[PDB]
RNA sequence: CGGACGGCUCAGUAACACGUCGGUAACCUACCCUCGGGAGGGGGAUAACCCCGGGAAACUGGGGCUAAUCCCCCAUAGGCCUGAGGUACUGGAAGGUCCUCAGGCCGAAAGGGGCAUGCCCGCCCGAGGAUGGGCCGGCGGCCGAUUAGGUAGUUGGUGGGGUAACGGCCCACCAAGCCGAAGAUCGGUACGGGCCAUGAGAGUGGGAGCCCGGAGAUGGACACUGAGACACGGGUCCAGGCCCUAC
């Protein structure tokens, strides 16, 4: 099915029940972007993003990162330095939630 | 640690669309379920005591429901625990008196009165709909009813139109539909209580609900949520508003 | 020494006497549900039941209560007291729905410390 | 003691007319009840019998006290509807 | 039918416990509302009551007799699983709803009570809502380095079991992954918030009394019944205390 966001679909076709794309996983709530930092577990990958947040009493800002666990599926092979869309769904595993849904950018 | 249900409620715990002292006394009467929600709704017992004024202790007014002298909807209500809610009729057939509930511009609801033949009429926004077992259609309706259609008409119906209907024995009249150029009754958010007509719809992906401009009766528009937009005409409204 | 309630059925009265020595003794080992001869402990039942009863009368046995006030239960075997826990009766009364409580009874068989026994005329 | 009605209002479910009113006493203390009912039912043209007083109030300096009260068509429907406190209070009812 | 609310306390807890924004297309809900449908045929036991009692008490045995909106059986409707098709509904998107066919498991009901010559209060099934909950996520929120490496069902995957429900929640097999100097782990102290005191303010400190939420009922563990409890004035065992006794 062609899901409610608004992106391309992969030139793949997987079988995996456990796929937005193809399956019968399907995603509601939130979506973001992120870059992938580690692809070594199967069918896994690990997101950053980074966000400013504001101190008050002195008026200035420090950086923070946030990780996420992500489900990787085979139409979608995402690696290490790639730009990625991600979404929320159901609990998939102890630590996954999100699910890849498409790579905006591939590294080299 | 709680181990079931509530069957109590506090004052200052009680919604703020009811009109209410809240420091007066420690306790208030806890709506039982019923057609619409506990944030737009308020029971029997109160219209009859502190609003209209027919009895100032809650046994008077006990007894007045038991004699079934209140009516809503058409229909006898014996229970002080009732919840009355927006577009529902009180009728008082030993004083001629007929009020149709709705909301301020504030969100508290009030009492505004009509006429004799207007208070058979109650409007019924469609909130969603359902085929049942032998292939029929069910509307499920805002105040939490249900009605039944044919499959052949089932076009003629859809997700935020409005029917007009006889209330005790519910036949159906003057389906309005929701258009470009309807006129339209604001029930909840910040611009309450006003009204208007439609002039463009917008959607947005991913579980985001979709919106509505509407442009008032003198030239000013505003946006609102398509879910708090209640149909009420075409160019004219069918019933007597404030 | 032992206390007899015996019971007639097809009238719906009971008599209450007393046993004392051999036709006392006779009653050991003897679980709840077995028949004994009335011949075998001396007593007429035609005469204190005052309506005549006919040869071959054997009493059976369906309950009794000892000495310190706890009552028999055929489920359970031998002249022990026991303390068990217990849905339903004999022994228990429950108050309350899907109620529970831990009781002492006594055994099937019979025993000295067994003060009054319960029969049924027999036919 | 002079009396003046300020309001009155007909509840045709429970039956009854309810009846707000001053009663300006200079000087005197204040009436009692038995002057109030005789005055408002020679007044008003009330049966004295399914006519109860509720709280006769005076206020801080004002010479000029208020009053509340219930007059019934019928006296059943009174006994029904009422508290046995106030008829007891009114002296239409014994304890 | 209810007693699982109301009422009391702040020991434990540095945690999705709390607050706010969202999700359940991964779930349950007696009392209430609306609509669509039903109530056919049989049987049985037993308290109260009568005849005997036992026991210091707490409590409790036998026989006889009996009714129901008590209990059971048959039927029909209905619920659930799987397979093959049709594509009528909602929605942003169908492991969902509807229609057809097939093979199987479970399996309803009080036509009762009252008034009267039909009305009121009630019973069972289905579709939805409401009320109250369960679960998930993003973000936010004390001090310590004289606490530096930690984790071994631990991190993931395939297949299953169990649950009302997703899930290492649990299991069999295949891999070596997960957190961390932007401070992990360990320790200390502590119920959280709305709010409160003070100060010109920036800020510093507290968070018993009222409201929302959480937890607990001498300490610890484990179960029955019920829509809902692992139950503050119900149950079972251990530990630690006490009371009556004809021991
Ligand atoms: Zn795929």
């Amino acid at each position: 099915r062609e899901i409610g966001l608004r992106v391309q679909p992969p030139a793949e076709v997987c079988n995996d029940p456990k796929c937005p794309w193809h399956g019968n996983l399907k995603i509601h709530g939130r979506y973001v972007e992120g870059i992938v930092v580690s692809d070594k577990g199967k069918k896994t990958v690990v997101v950053e993003r980074q966000y400013y947040h504001y101190l008050k009493k002195y008026e200035r800002y420090e950086l923070r990162k946030s990780k996420v666990h992500a489900h990787n599926p085979e139409c979608i092979n995402a690696k290490v330095g790639d730009k990625v869309l991600i979404a929320e769904t159901r609990p998939i595993s102890k630590t996954k939630s999100w699910v890849v849904v498409a790579v905006l950018q591939r590294a080299e | 640690a709680r181990k079931g249900p509530k069957r109590h409620l506090k004052r200052l715990a009680a919604p703020t669309s009811w009109y209410i002292h809240r420091k007066a006394y420690k306790w208030a009467v806890r709506p039982s379920p019923g057609p619409h929600s506990m944030k737009t709704s308020i029971p029997l017992i109160y219209i009859v005591r502190d609003y209209l004024g027919y009895a100032k202790t809650a046994r008077e007014a006990r007894k007045i429901l038991n004699e079934g002298k209140i009516l809503v909807d058409g229909r006898v209500r014996k229970d002080y625990k009732f919840p009355v809610g927006i577009m529902d009729v009180v009728s008082i057939p030993e004083t001629g008196e007929h009020y149709r509930v709705l909301p301020n511009r504030i969100g508290k609801l009030i009492l505004h009165p009509i006429s004799e033949e207007e208070a058979k009429l109650k409007p019924f926004r469609i909130n969603n709909k359902r085929m049942v077992k032998g292939a029929k259609v069910q509307l499920n309706l805002h105040d939490g009813s249900n009605h039944l259609v044919s499959l052949a008409e089932k076009d003629a119906y859809k997700t935020s139109y409005t029917v007009i209907m006889q209330v005790p024995e519910r036949q159906i009249v003057k389906v309005l539909p929701f258009e470009v150029g309807a006129y339209v009754f604001v029930t909840q958010g910040k611009n309450v209580a006003r009204k208007g007509k439609i002039v463009e719809v917008r959607q947005f992906p991913m579980g985001w609900p979709d919106v509505v401009t509407i442009e008032d009766e003198n030239g000013e528009l505003f946006d609102t949520l398509k879910e708090y937009a209640f149909v009420i005409g075409k160019d004219k409204p069918e019933i007597s508003l404030p | 020494t032992f206390k007899l309630v015996i019971s007639n059925p097809k009238n719906g009265v009971a008599k209450q006497v007393e046993i004392s020595g051999p036709e006392a003794d006779k009653l050991i080992g003897r679980r709840i549900g077995e028949e004994i001869p009335a011949s075998e402990l001396g007593l007429n039942l035609s005469e204190i039941f005052g309506e005549e009863i006919p040869a071959d009368a054997k009493l059976k046995i369906t309950g009794g209560t000892d000495k310190d006030g706890f009552p028999m239960r055929p489920d359970v075997h031998g002249p022990r007291r026991v303390k068990i826990l217990l849905s339903r009766g004999p022994g228990f009364r429950p108050r309350e729905r899907g109620e529970r409580r831990k009781k002492t009874v006594h055994g099937n068989t019979i025993s000295p410390n067994i003060v009054q026994v319960n029969m049924k005329i027999v036919f | 003691m002079e009396i003046k009605v300020t309001e009155i209002r007909e509840n045709k479910l429970l039956g009854r007319k309810e009846i707000y009113f001053d009663v300006l006493h200079e000087g005197e203390p204040t009436p009692s009840r038995e002057a109030v009912k005789g005055k408002l039912v020679a007044m008003l043209d009330l049966d004295p019998n399914t006519t109860v007083i509720q709280y006769i109030r005076s206020y801080f300096g004002s010479n000029v006290s208020k009053g509340y009260a219930k007059a019934y068509e019928t006296r059943e429907r009174m006994l029904y509807i009422e508290p046995e406190y106030i008829l007891v209070r009114d002296g239409l009812v014994q304890k």
